[PDB]
RNA sequence: AUAUGGAUUCUUCACGGUAACGUAACUGAAUGUGGAGACGUCGGCGCGAGCCCUGGGAGGAGUUAUCUUUUCUUCUUAACAGCUUAUCACCCCGGAAUUGGUUUAUCCGGAGAUGGGGUCUUAUGGCUGGAAGAGGCCAGCACCUUUGCUGGCUCCGGUGCGCUUGUGACGGCCCGUGAAAAUCCACAGGAAGGAAUAGUUUUCAUGCCAGGUCGUACUGAUAACCGCAGCAGGUCUCCAAGGUGAACAGCCUCUAGUUGAUAGAAUAAUGUAGAUAAGGGAAGUCGGCAAAAUAGAUCCGUAACUUCGGGAUAAGGAUUGGCUCUAAGGGUCGGGUACGAUCAACUUAGAACUGGUACGGACAAGGGGAAUCUGACUGUCUAAUUAAAACAUAGCAUUGCGAUGGUCAGAAAGUGAUGUUGACGCAAU
RNA sequence: UUCAAAUGAGAACUUUGAAGACUGAAGUGGGGAAAGGUUCCACGUCAACAGCAGUUGGACGUGGGUUAGUCGAUCCUAAGA
RNA sequence: AUGGUGAACUAUGCCUGAAUAGGGUGAAGCCAGAGGAAACUCUGGUGGAGGCUCGUAGCGGUUCUGACGUGCAAAUCGAUC
């Protein structure tokens, strides 16, 4: 139910030992007024809180997904 | 624009109860609603709030007075009588 | 009604059970005298006073 | 066109059964029972809603961190600041006058 | 501020059973499409053509998709062709007449 | 139950702000205190939400002899979380007559106004997370099947003496001033406990375990209750669309729900319920019983008498459809230290035209006046033959009583009402 | 109120479809509180019952159905006992 | 006569709750104005008082001495109030 924005604090979260599962979501939404763009939402699930980090930037998106700990059960989409 | 010739606030009771009862009530209503001078901060902010209880719009002092008037004759004359009798015990 | 004591739900429950036709095999007993169930109640014929 | 029903057994309109009508993600009108509103804590001296302090139903105040229940002055979440100003002065002057009261009457005792 | 909007119709499937002729159809549009009041007022503000298999409509004036479905509903009605052809929306703003 | 991170300490128990106060933390025993729980009613004014009305657009539906860029419909966003959001209240600067500020409602200021700048409650709202993955609307393929599969769209706005409801700052009222307790918190207090070779801290964050018992169906009424019954009776409450209209009225409608009530054929007398009648107009009758007449709104006019409040819609009159115009009444922006530009609203008065002179066209909806008798008034009663002039009432007057008492309860009592009382009282007429 | 179909030994009365209407959100709508106590739901089914009927029912027969740390109770105190 | 059972109806008090379209009137307070030598007197606004009023729902039960009077009903139904 929480929202995160510090990309660091996010990664730390993803390695928080009680965090067994995440889930990436992708959304087509428009940019400013005109064309579209791909939004992505990173959702780490904690014992109590479900944190979700929105990378509006398709690039920081891709490079973030490799940073995801190999032992985290990502559900893609 | 003079609205009523003589009932005044008593106009609410319309015709009922007969004049003289409405005369008597009018007098004491006029008394009880009306705004009074604060013996403390000196603003006329004293209105009544149930029989014998007068308080202060600002400064918030609450004084125990007569039922429809702040100070009642007998009270005041007691005030003076007590003044007097008090003096007897200093001089 | 509706929001019930356990006690009443229990009476209620017991009453259900007794609201069944003679078990047709008793009929076949030696000296069986009982014809039908003569203590049957219908919910809208006889209220059961709690 | 769309009406609503209570959500609990209590059918009557008591204080403790306020309703609020809401549009859910299902596209429909549903009811929702509203807790009675909280009232603001008041000053022990004067009686105003004392500021700084948050306003919750009383048991909720234990599920809430201490700063939401004070301000950082003597008599924090209790008296109304201007009301502390006062009691500070009065304290000061009255203790002084006492000193004044003693040596005045100490003098009274030697010369009489 | 200004903007032109483009509406296509895929009249292929019922035209290729003969029963739909895109001649009189876009013709119907041309002098029935109302323009801030009445017909004939296409002051280069609204235009129609027919790509043999497709009717094209282009506009700077007040014109909606819902309008289109209305005029042509009426053509389809005038020439008895209701029952036989729906006007439908494939992808947004791109329409087509459905036979069967 | 608990550790880990953080916070804190060599100035041991945080800092910052002139202040209102700020914050992720930021020890606190006995004892004391304060707050919350916790509270009438009505009135207008303010705001929120749901509803109502509406524009564009993107879909689906209907009508299309003719007319209608039309009619109908979908276009949603929970608890909870982060930031933000407020009338009031408060602080700082400042020192006011030519008094000012100011509400629809006259209240505020040298006990410091107007002004400029700050602080707080977070009702409420906005955005984001929840959350599009859900729900809603469509389209394109598939096949006995379970039933799939694939696509899209799910958007941006407007209006207010609207309706319901919530709430706020106020204001009216009282010989009426409109619960209690559990429970939660805060403060005053400082007992004690604590660090530099390392201490405190679980009101900051994160993490671990657990949460019993009983109710939970349905009816809630012209058939699920009470009336001997599937009785035309009775039986506490919440939600509440459109038009006409003052309206939750009556009349018509969408949504939802019904279409239950023995049936067929005839239409005599007599009925029960609904209507009309020439001329007369209460001659009927115990008695105008019944019935009829009246009625809305705007305007004009209005008697005696009176406790001056009333009497009063007194009485008595005119007018009212449709359609087509005129005029007046508002908002939002920039003006160096006269005006223009644009948006959105039914009220009210005036004027033409028009009609088998009709028009509150159905619905809705007071008969009036002059006296006598009698109760002042509103209010009360004989459930199931009496609603009245009877009871009550305010008002008047009388009586008892200072507690070791008046009046009254009890078999008695270390019994009880008045009495959480005290003569401006309680009790008895 | 009406037409037709379907079902059935049997259809004014059941089911479906159509039509004609009603209640008109102060409801014949959607829920509840007291009270009932299984009336709910499915399946079967007409001897009695539903003051005509009956293939239908709140009837008969036989089964199924009521899931909570958060909704109530439970705790609190009111007049009172 | 003795001993028992009733305040689910109803009467009254107490506690705790809940309920009531739309209109008419226009009391105190208040703002602005006018006259007058003065005393003082007037007018237009505002405001929203009342065991006030028209009237629903509610609560009542006036008249028809209406229906019914082997009832829908051991008190009901209609209109009127
Ligand atoms: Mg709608
Ligand atoms: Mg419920
Ligand atoms: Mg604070
Ligand atoms: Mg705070
Ligand atoms: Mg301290
Ligand atoms: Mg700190
Ligand atoms: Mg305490
Ligand atoms: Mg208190
Ligand atoms: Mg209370
Ligand atoms: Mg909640
Ligand atoms: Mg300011
Ligand atoms: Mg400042
Ligand atoms: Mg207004
Ligand atoms: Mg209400
Ligand atoms: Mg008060
Ligand atoms: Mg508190
Ligand atoms: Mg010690
Ligand atoms: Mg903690
Ligand atoms: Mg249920
Ligand atoms: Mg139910
Ligand atoms: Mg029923
Ligand atoms: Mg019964
Ligand atoms: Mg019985
Ligand atoms: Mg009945
Ligand atoms: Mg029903
Ligand atoms: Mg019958
Ligand atoms: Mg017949
Ligand atoms: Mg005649
Ligand atoms: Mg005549
Ligand atoms: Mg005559
Ligand atoms: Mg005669
Ligand atoms: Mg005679
Ligand atoms: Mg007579
Ligand atoms: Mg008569
Ligand atoms: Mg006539
Ligand atoms: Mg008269
Ligand atoms: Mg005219
Ligand atoms: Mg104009
Ligand atoms: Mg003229
Ligand atoms: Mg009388
Ligand atoms: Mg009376
Ligand atoms: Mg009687
Ligand atoms: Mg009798
Ligand atoms: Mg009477
Ligand atoms: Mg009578
Ligand atoms: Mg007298
Ligand atoms: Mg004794
Ligand atoms: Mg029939
Ligand atoms: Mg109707
Ligand atoms: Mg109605
Ligand atoms: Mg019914
Ligand atoms: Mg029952
Ligand atoms: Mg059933
Ligand atoms: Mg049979
Ligand atoms: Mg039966
Ligand atoms: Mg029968
Ligand atoms: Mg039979
Ligand atoms: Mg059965
Ligand atoms: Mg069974
Ligand atoms: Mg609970
Ligand atoms: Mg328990
Ligand atoms: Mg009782
Ligand atoms: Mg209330
Ligand atoms: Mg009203
Ligand atoms: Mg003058
Ligand atoms: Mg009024
Ligand atoms: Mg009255
Ligand atoms: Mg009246
Ligand atoms: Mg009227
Ligand atoms: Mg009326
Ligand atoms: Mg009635
Ligand atoms: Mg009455
Ligand atoms: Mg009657
Ligand atoms: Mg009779
Ligand atoms: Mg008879
Ligand atoms: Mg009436
Ligand atoms: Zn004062």
């Amino acid at each position: 139910a929480r929202e995160i924005t510090d990309i660091k604090q996010f990664l730390e979260l993803t390695r928080r030992a009680d965090v067994k599962t995440a889930t990436v979501k992708i959304n087509k939404k428009l940019n400013k007024a005109g064309k579209p763009f791909r939004q992505t939402k990173f959702k780490v699930r904690g014992s109590s809180s479900l944190y979700t980090l929105v990378i509006n930037d398709a690039g920081k998106a891709k490079k973030l997904i490799q940073s995801l700990p190999p032992t985290l059960k990502v559900n893609r989409l | 624009a003079k609205r009523t010739k003589k009932v005044g606030i008593t106009g609410k009771y319309g015709v009922r109860y007969g004049s003289s009862l409405r005369r008597q009530v009018k007098k004491l209503e006029i008394q009880q609603h009306a705004r009074y001078d604060c013996s403390f901060c000196g603003k006329k902010t004293v209105k009544r709030g149930a029989a014998g209880i007068w308080t202060c719009s600002c400064c918030k002092k609450t004084v125990a007075g007569g039922a429809y008037t702040v100070s009642t004759a007998a009270a005041a004359t007691v005030r003076s009588t007590i003044r007097r009798l008090r003096e007897m015990v200093e001089a | 009604a509706a929001q019930k004591s356990f006690r009443i739900k229990q009476k209620m429950a017991k009453a259900k059970k007794q609201n069944r036709p003679l078990p047709q095999w008793i009929r076949l007993r030696t000296n069986n005298t009982i014809r039908y169930n003569a203590k049957r109640r219908n919910w809208r014929r006889t209220k059961m006073n709690i | 066109a769309q009406r609503v029903t209570f959500r609990r057994r209590n059918p009557y309109n008591t204080r403790s059964n306020k309703i609020k009508v809401v549009k859910t993600p299902g596209g429909i009108l549903r009811a929702q029972h509203v807790k009675k509103l909280a009232t603001r804590p008041k000053c022990g001296d004067c009686g105003s809603a004392l500021q700084g302090i948050s306003t919750l139903r009383p048991r909720q105040y234990a599920t809430v961190s201490k700063t939401h229940k004070t301000v950082s002055r003597a008599y924090g979440g209790s008296r109304c600041a201007n009301c502390v100003k006062e009691r500070i002065i009065r304290a000061f002057l009255i203790e002084e006058q006492k000193i004044v009261k003693k040596v005045v009457k100490e003098q009274t005792e030697a010369a009489k | 501020q200004k903007i032109a909007k483009t509406f296509t119709v895929d009249v292929s499937s019922p035209t290729e059973n003969g029963v739909f002729d895109p001649a009189s159809y876009a013709k119907y549009l041309i002098d029935h499409i109302k323009v801030e009041g009445a017909v004939g007022n296409l002051g280069n503000a609204v235009t129609v053509t027919e790509d043999g298999t497709v009717v094209t409509v282009v506009s700077t004036a007040k014109f909606s998709g819902k309008y289109l479905k209305y005029l042509t509903k009426k053509y389809l009605k005038k020439n008895q062709l209701r029952d036989w052809i729906r006007f439908v929306s494939t992808k947004t703003n791109e329409y087509r007449l459905a036979f069967y």
